[PDB]
């Protein structure tokens, strides 16, 4: 095959691999930022739910 | 981390019912029927405000 085959095809290899390369670098730093600050969808750890608590009046007043 | 607020001595002065246990229990039923309006408002304030210092009156 001529050179337009391998040329445009190798372009496709490089562009796909470059976007994959930069997405990886973003993911490493995004994962770091999420684990450090915690303001993210993932890396969130379980906390006790409020609905378990009871608001009904108790025996003692001061509660 | 802040102050503690408590009404002074003169505020928590009142003569208390000086009758003993058995007197109160014997009259408790009629006492509940008669003097409930002061009782209900006092303990409702106790449960709502959740602070005696805001419910001494």
């Amino acid at each position: 095959d001529g050179p337009e085959k391998n040329y445009e095809k190798t372009m496709a290899i490089l562009q796909i691999e470059a976007e994959k390369a930069e997405l990886r670098l973003k993911e490493l730093e995004v994962r770091r930022l999420m684990r450090a600050r915690g303001d993210g969808p993932w890396y969130q750890y379980p906390t006790i739910d409020k609905a378990l608590i009871d608001h009904s009046p108790k025996t003692t007043p001061d509660n | 981390p802040g102050i503690v607020e408590l009404p002074t001595l003169e505020d928590l002065k009142v003569q208390e019912v000086k009758v003993s246990s058995s007197v109160l229990k014997a009259a408790a039923h009629h006492y509940g029927a008669q003097c409930d309006k002061p009782n209900k408002e006092f303990m409702l304030c106790r449960w709502e405000e959740k602070d005696p210092r805001r419910c001494l009156e």
